[PDB]
């Protein structure tokens, strides 16, 4: 788990050795649009763009990624809401709660679940403007998304439009799995029951499946 | 999409992935197909290739035992092994024997004895038989839901072909000598042969079986058979000490790859004797051992089941033989004694003449078709008039030869048939 | 009112609305408004029994069901063919229905409107104003769109507008970005309504000095502060980035009929609109024509890679969504998906596009008159190099001479220009206009006023060039017709494959054969096989071969089969020999020829040895009758376009017979496709295999007649392949060529639809008259019914390598004994896009010494080898030792697939052992060439040099050193074995090969 001091104010870098061989190139990324999307204050403070950058990747089995990070109180994890009332973590949490049977959900972190990682498509967003730095992260989205999916055998997609072209944007022959969202992935609601498909997935690749259990908090 | 997701993924697909015990034919021959459904039937990624013939229910059995040990206790029913053609069953699964898939269903009875046991509990994986002298008779059952013992009285309560049990819930440690088997098949005779005495530890998916050899190295006589009319009769090897081997069709005697009038053994038991398999390097090629398997067997008679009907009963009276019907030999007469019977009226309309004098011929379907499409024919009012061959390098095996020879019979079966549909259908 | 349909569009937005632009006759743009409705078809009880009402529904009258689904049969006992009859209606739904037994699903709701309605879709139309809903000024709104468009007109010309736009940004180390990188000039070409054509070109001021833009004042170009001192009647504008990119955001939001580009949508515009969001954070907005809906610039990618055979894969296309009703059309995907060539770039198009002879003038030093009058050409090409030649300034002399304009001039059907040209010995070069070679990276790095002016120039010769190519394919035209031809919106022609193109006809075709096709089953996967392509008897013939081309094979084939899905009776399979015989006994005395066909097939199942189809070919069915009506309609289209005097109407009937000869080509293909709308496996089948049939029987009828005292005698006998006749069985005919001619001409190649047939005559007039009356008696004796042939050329010393690879001298059907140069290649190394120039150059003049070495007569093979192996011996000997001190020598090209991402099949570490070791590398990616040498020594051994320096993927270099050797290929065993092929002595030559050096050394490596 090294760091790199780049030429701008990013301080949660701490990158594990798992990105070494992509972080530095990522650095060069950062070397082009750091300016443009800086003008503008975003969600997460510039000393959370890089938060998900200390989990290891090597004991990791399921890949979660969103499109951006919430417009507001951006901390840099992804489904990470200190309120629980945020609609995305709330319906996930009700979508939990309708396919396990646990109740009183008074916490739910995504962070401590074994072998999920949260993730986002986009780094980082303007407060208020949700993926506003959208053309800012695209060699880097790509470039993260390409290093995740070559270390983990499943991907769970956020939203069907936003990831549509899915396939073209990941050369690398992944099993990918179309996830929607919670809130509308397409200005409509949906459930999508499909956790089991993950467990036998896992189970197929010789490995245990996710326990939707162990994210809870009392 | 989610509220069923095809089953769930089609759970089903990973249970067949691992339903190598359950080598149906067709289910693993399209099985290449369902791996490959992720951008056909099913969505997302999905994609592989491997196709299977065999069984391989050896998943469900342990290692094998023959040195001398001390062997741990435990709750054993043991159970009689028999030796013979090998099927199983699973609630309607065709009868697939190990190793080739044949598919020889059971009978009707039988077929409803099976399943009303496997609809009185679903445990049961499949029904692992014993087919000998062409007479049914159960081997093993192995399940969860039910012992073996209650599975087997079960199916007697039905009605079949039941084995014996022993139950040995404690015994202390013992030694398992040959004293022990010679006390298990003392407690059940003979009757029909059986190899070997397994037991089960409290229903347990993998079984054990011990058995030991006592093959006698003195002389091998000659190859006869039990033809008697009713196609039920093996080709029984005997050996110059006045007794016989039991086999289980002309397919495992060819197996055999034995000699004849010579020196050579087979796998004899102390109190049965098991025919030889062919393991060992000595020069015996298809063509001359075919050739003295014909000329002591029968020179019409060829290699297929354990059948070989004759050439001059084929008259009028063979097809009624064949379908079961009152014996006839005047064409009208035949016409309405298949008229009577609604069965076999009804089933000859679902039979091709071709069809037809094969079965009552009992020709295999793998090399006649083979010597008749490479054979010309000068044909009229659809009968065969004349016949010929065009290449005769097929003409390797003695059985193709053979049934050249006789193909004066399969014509005149032919025209049989042809007018019995004839007269029957216009 | 009076309109003439120009585009179809729908919104996206809430409500569903179909929108026409229309012009008027005197220029004035209407826009109409109709509502979008979803088309079903019910018969009498599903009508009677829908519990919620339909919004609207119409009657269809009588009609009549039958099913088509495949049933397979192992006996002659084949039971009928569905059918039904029944009343049937046709149902309007604003919303999206979901009805069970609901049929005709397939065709679209746009087609639905169109056909249901009457309505061409760019017919010229008088309408009625009972139906008008004055939406607001210039639109309207029809909701009974079948009396208003109740009347048409004949057609009459209207006017349109154009914008031709092309921009060029800054240039570094690394491929021009949009954050970094800013744009520098943007040219513009743009055409009213009035006719008006105003070319601009529009310099970012903020990148020079100020004494520097005051200078460009000076000299005449103006410059502004803000949009409103823009005037577009000034070439030269200097702007700011801010007002340039303002300026392009106003330009592209303009109701232009068409927007042209090449490879715009996906560098112009979305660098365009990337830098006006980047710089002032706009974005580029698009209106509905009723002022409702508004859209943003969106570039969206379209993806369709999948060809289900054995080449490759289709790319990307980008498109741009805007509901103006403004088409922007992309050049580059248009050419790469109508035309085929070697190379997919601007340069290279105008090259091959634009060319005209040129006779010189003077010879002054570097300066030479090029005069272009009609005497040196055709007439049009002078006409079209003048149009091209008044917006240029470099033209390719010969095929390599670059040369810079120095001065030119425009005079009538000719031109006048003046190049840096060496002497030249002939008087007539062969001019070829294209696109200017300059070097932008140094350009930009010293940027100063003469360089910007450069720049501009080049810039608006980029921006012309869309506008030339646009005139030069006729592409407005072509728009219509395929508009009005595949029942499609004037935006939509070249948007769709022919799956898509095909529902239009048939929907129209089925109405009238009052008849519905069903299909239920499920469709499996499994090959059909078919086809003769014959391959070549010899492997020389210098001798003359005559062509003899089948007249729309296919279709006639479908025709005479009556291969349509609701007319097979069935097919029959068969296993084993003596049920096959009963099978073909009892096919044989049941369905004769007289009244039916029977076609043998390939079986599907492998099980089956017979597989016999039967098609009664008695009635016409709805595949049949579409390729009668395609065929007779690009008759009478052919017969109307030499019938006629205007130009406009000479391109209108060309257009019109290009379209339905696609449509009708496309037919068979289509059969074929599972996912299609006439998918019928054993029609399919059927109809190659009776084209198979037909070449075996014109192959076998003329492979080795003879002309005799006047007499033709045919190498077989008349014998009917398939059917049964009253026609005669005598070969030798009576003919019409003189006595004294006696020759042998026997069939030698021939494929699918055509015949090439050898005549040992060497005279040329001679051999076109044999041809002309052989043509006349085949098609009065040997063939049959519409299958007719029609002599094409005479391909002289027509030399054979393998199946689908010959080369020979093509002639016409008027080409006298000094016939002009004209050679055709197929298969041969020389059109081969993976063969380098010298070989392709070689072999061409090996053959044209072969074309008068084998004519010689006497010159046996053993002669001709000797010469061969002399020659080779002597150029690779020279070549190995002596060798050639500049580049370009193999430069092996391909495809973009190699030496953009490492290369075909990516060796992996190799190129990342590169990085590391030269971090001052760029992020490489073309499509230029691919190579591979050995950095080996001992010349024996391939002596060549490393390949950091100089030998590595093809790039540029400022300047080198040392050097040891050229790279060194396959091509000289490639070009031994095609002389191997081509001589006689085949397998002796073949040993030479081993004989002459014989090293095959190791590869690759470092």
């Amino acid at each position: 788990m090294n760091s790199v001091t780049i030429s701008h104010a990013p301080y949660t870098i701490t990158y594990h050795d798992d990105w070494e061989p992509v972080m530095s190139q990522l650095v060069e990324f950062y070397n082009e649009v750091a300016s443009w999307l800086l003008r503008d204050e975003t969600s997460p403070i510039p000393d959370k763009f890089f938060i998900q950058l200390k989990q290891p990747l090597r004991n990791k089995r399921v890949c979660v990624c969103g499109i951006d990070p919430y417009p507001k109180d951006g901390t840099g994890v992804p489904f990470e809401s200190p309120n629980f009332t945020k609609k995305s973590i709330k319906e996930i949490a009700s979508s939990i709660s309708r396919l396990t049977g646990v109740i009183d959900y008074k916490g739910y972190n995504l962070n401590i679940i074994d072998g999920v990682i949260p993730w986002n498509y986009y780094l980082s967003c303007k407060l208020g403007e949700t993926k506003s730095h959208a053309i800012y992260w695209d060699k880097i989205s790509k470039l993260l998304l390409q290093h995740i999916t070559k270390h983990v055998s499943v991907l769970y997609c956020l939203g069907k439009t936003d990831f549509s072209n899915i396939r073209a944007k990941l050369e690398s022959p992944v099993t990918t799995i179309v996830g929607y969202h919670p809130a509308a992935r397409d200005h409509q609601f949906e459930k999508d029951r499909s956790f089991e498909i993950i467990n036998v997935l896992l189970e197929l690749d010789n490995k245990t499946p996710i326990n939707w259990a162990q994210g809870f908090i009392y | 999409m989610t509220s069923s997701a095809d089953l769930t993924n089609l759970k089903e697909l990973l249970s067949l992935y691992k339903s190598l015990r359950f080598s149906d034919s067709v289910a693993i021959e399209k099985y290449n197909s369902l791996v490959e459904w992720g951008t056909s039937t099913y969505w997302k990624i999905g994609v592989q290739k491997v196709t299977n013939v065999e069984t391989s229910i050896s998943d469900y059995y342990d290692e094998v035992k023959n040195k001398p040990f001390n062997i741990d206790p435990g709750y054993y029913i043991f159970l009689p092994v028999y030796f013979g053609s090998v099927f199983i069953y699973s609630k309607g699964k065709n009868m697939v024997e190990l190793g080739s898939g044949n598919s020889f269903q059971i009978p009707d009875e039988i077929r409803s004895a099976c399943n009303k046991v496997l609809d009185s509990d679903n445990g049961i994986d499949f029904l692992r038989f014993v087919l000998l002298n062409n007479r049914w008779i159960m081997e093993d059952a192995i399940s969860k839901y039910q012992s073996p013992v209650n599975i087997f009285k079960l199916a007697s309560e039905y009605g079949l072909n039941i084995p014996n049990y022993l139950e040995i819930e404690i015994e202390e440690d013992t030694l398992f000598d040959d004293e022990l088997y010679s006390i298990m098949e003392r407690s059940f005779d003979d009757t029909f042969p059986k190899i070997s005495i397994s037991y089960i530890k409290l229903g347990e998916l993998k079984r054990q079986v011990v058995d030991f050899f006592k093959f006698s190295f003195m002389y091998i006589e000659s190859i006869k058979v039990d033809r008697i009319g009713d196609n039920i009769f093996i080709p029984s090897v005997i050996t110059k000490s006045g007794k016989k081997i039991l086999v289980k069709d002309v397919d495992h005697l060819i197996r055999s790859k034995v000699r004849e009038h010579t020196f050579v053994k087979v796998k004899k038991k102390n109190t049965f004797s098991i025919l030889y398999d062919y393991d060992g390097n000595g020069t015996e090629t298809r063509g001359e051992v075919i050739k003295r398997i014909i000329d002591t067997i029968g020179r019409d008679y060829y290699v297929n089941g354990k059948y070989f009907s004759k050439v001059g009963i084929a008259g009028l009276k063979q097809l009624t033989n064949k379908l079961d019907i009152n014996e006839c030999a005047t064409v009208d007469e035949l016409v309405d004694e298949i008229n009577k019977s609604g069965t076999v009226k009804r089933k000859i309309k679902n039979q091709s003449v071709f069809d037809l004098s094969r079965e009552c011929l009992g020709y295999p379907e793998a090399d006649f078709i083979t010597l008749v499409n490479n054979m010309r024919f000068k044909i009229e009012n659809c009968k065969v008039v004349n016949f010929n061959i065009e290449n005769t390098n097929c003409l390797n095996n003695p059985s193709i030869e053979t049934i050249y020879g006789n193909f004066n019979q399969f014509v005149s079966i032919f025209n049989t048939v042809t007018d019995v549909k004839k007269r029957l259908f216009e | 009112m009076d309109v003439r349909c120009i585009n179809w569009f729908e919104s996206h937005g809430e409500n569903r609305f179909l929108y026409l632009k229309s012009r008027c006759r005197n220029g004035e743009t209407v826009f109409i408004r109709f509502p979008h409705y979803f088309y079903y078809v019910v018969t009498d009880e599903i009508y009677q029994s829908l519990s919620p009402p339909p919004f609207n529904a119409r009657p269809m009258g009588k009609m009549r069901t039958i099913d088509i689904d495949e049933t397979i049969s192992y006996n002659l006992d084949i039971k009928d063919r569905k059918c039904s009859v029944a009343d049937m209606w046709l149902i309007e739904e604003p919303k999206k229905r979901s009805i069970q037994n609901a049929t005709m699903d397939e065709f679209f709701n746009i087609s639905w409107f169109y056909i249901s309605n009457g309505i061409s879709p760019d017919g010229c139309y008088s309408l009625d104003e009972q139906y008008l809903t004055k939406i607001n000024n210039g639109c309207y709104h029809c909701d009974d769109p079948r009396n208003c468009f109740a009347k048409e007109i004949p057609r009459f010309d209207i006017p349109r507008s154009y914008l031709f736009l092309d921009i060029e940004c800054h240039f570094d180390k690394k491929f021009p970005s949009v954050f970094i990188n800013p744009i520098s000039h943007t040219s513009y070409c743009y055409i009213d309504l009035s006719g008006k054509r105003l070319l601009f070109t529009l310099i970012n001021e903020e990148m020079l000095t100020e004494q520097e833009i005051q200078e460009a004042v000076d000299r005449g170009c103006l410059r502004i502060q803000s949009l409103m001192e823009m005037d577009y009647e000034r070439e030269l504008v200097l702007c700011s980035e801010i007002v340039l990119l303002r300026i392009a955001k106003q330009l592209l939001e303009l109701t232009f009929d068409y927007v042209v580009t090449f490879n715009g949508h996906n560098f112009d515009l979305r660098y365009i609109t990337n830098r006006l969001e980047l710089l002032t954070g706009e974005k580029i907005i698009f209106r509905s024509p009723d002022k409702k809906e508004a859209v943003h610039l969106c570039i969206y990618e379209r993806n369709q890679s999948s060809h289900k055979g054995v080449c490759g894969m289709a790319n990307t296309t980008f498109h741009v969504n805007n509901n103006n009703g403004t088409i922007f059309f992309d050049l580059y995907s248009f050419i790469q998906k109508s035309e085929k060539l070697d190379s997919y770039k601007l340069d290279s198009i105008s090259k091959n596009a634009f060319s005209c002879m040129g006779k010189v003038l003077n010879r002054g030093v570097r300066e030479m008159t090029f005069i272009g009058d009609d005497t040196t050409d055709a007439k049009g090409k002078a006409d079209t190099f003048a149009k091209v030649l008044t917006t240029g300034n470099y033209v390719t002399v010969d095929e390599d001479i670059i040369c810079k304009v120095i001065r030119k001039d425009i005079l009538e059907n000719g031109f006048k220009v003046v190049l840096s040209c060496p002497t030249l010995p002939n008087d007539i070069y062969k001019l070829s206009f294209g696109k200017d070679d300059i070097d932008l990276a140094q350009m930009y790095k010293d940027y100063n006023l003469n360089i910007a002016l450069d720049m501009a120039r080049y810039c608006i010769h980029d921006a012309c060039l869309c506008q030339y190519l646009w005139e030069y394919y006729g592409v407005e035209t072509k728009t219509d017709a395929g508009a009005a031809t595949y029942v499609l919106p004037q935006s939509m022609v070249f948007e769709y494959r022919a799956s898509t193109i095909i529902k239009g006809p048939l929907l129209k075709l089925l109405l009238e054969t009052k008849t519905i096709l069903v299909r239920s089953e499920t469709k499996q996967k499994f090959p059909y096989e078919g086809g003769k392509v014959f391959a070549p008897k010899q492997k020389m013939f210098s001798n003359n071969v005559l062509i003899f081309d089948y007249n729309s094979l296919y279709p006639n084939v479908c025709i005479f089969g009556n291969l349509s899905p609701e007319t097979l009776v069935g097919v029959v399979v068969s296993t084993n020999r003596l049920e096959e015989e009963i099978n073909n006994q009892l096919l044989l005395q049941k369905y004769p020829p007289p009244r039916y066909i029977t076609v043998h097939c390939e079986p599907r199942l492998p099980n089956l040895i017979s597989e016999i189809a039967i098609f009664d070919r008695s009635i016409e069915g709805t595949i049949p009758r579409l390729l009668r009506t395609f065929l007779a309609e690009r008759a009478r289209y052919k017969k109307m376009l030499k019938q006629a005097t205007s130009s406009t109407e000479k391109a209108i009937y060309d257009s019109m017979q290009y379209t339905y000869k696609i449509v009708a080509n496309s037919v068979y293909g289509l059969m074929g496709f599972r996912n299609s709308a006439l998918y019928s496996y054993a029609s399919a089948k059927s109809c190659t295999s009776i084209g198979r049939r037909m070449i075996l029987y014109l192959e076998s009828v003329l492979n080795g007649a003879e002309l005799s005292n006047g007499m033709l005698r045919f190498a077989n006998t008349l014998s009917n392949p398939f059917y049964m006749d009253d026609r005669d069985i005598n070969p030798i005919v009576k003919t019409s060529l003189p006595i004294d001619y006696r020759f042998r001409f026997r069939s030698v190649y021939g494929d699918t639809d055509s015949v090439f047939t050898e005549i040992d005559s060497q005279d040329v007039d001679k051999s076109i008259e044999i041809a002309k009356e052989l043509e006349r008696l085949i098609n009065s004796r040997v063939l049959f019914n519409n299958f007719k042939i029609e002599f094409e050329a005479v391909y002289k010393n027509l030399i054979m390598q393998s199946k689908k690879k010959y080369t020979t001298m093509k002639y016409s059907a008027s080409s006298n004994s000094k016939s002009v140069p004209e050679r055709i290649n197929k298969g041969t190394s020389e059109t081969r896009r993976d063969v380098s120039k010298f070989h392709k150059n070689m072999i061409k003049t090996y053959k044209t010494r072969l074309s008068e070495m084998l004519s010689e007569g006497r010159m046996n093979s053993n002669q001709v080898c000797i010469d061969i192996l002399r020659s080779l011996e002597t150029d690779l000997r020279s070549e190995f030792d002596s060798r050639s001190s500049p580049l370009e020598l193999f430069m092996l090209s391909r495809m973009h697939h190699s030496n953009y991402k490492s290369a075909d099949n990516p060796n992996m570490y190799l190129v990342t052992e590169y990085n590391k070791n030269n971090p001052e590398t760029i992020e490489l990616g073309e499509r230029y060439y691919f190579a591979y040498i050995c950095p080996a020594n001992v010349p024996w051994t391939k002596k060549l040099v490393n390949i950091k320096t100089y030998e590595t993927i093809i790039d540029r270099s400022f300047k080198l050193g040392s050097n040891q050797r050229i790279f060194y290929e396959v091509y000289f065993k490639r070009l031994t074995s095609e002389i191997v092929n081509l001589l006689d002595n085949k397998v002796l030559c073949i040993s030479f090969f081993q004989r002459m050096f014989g090293s095959r050394p190791t590869f690759y490596e470092a």
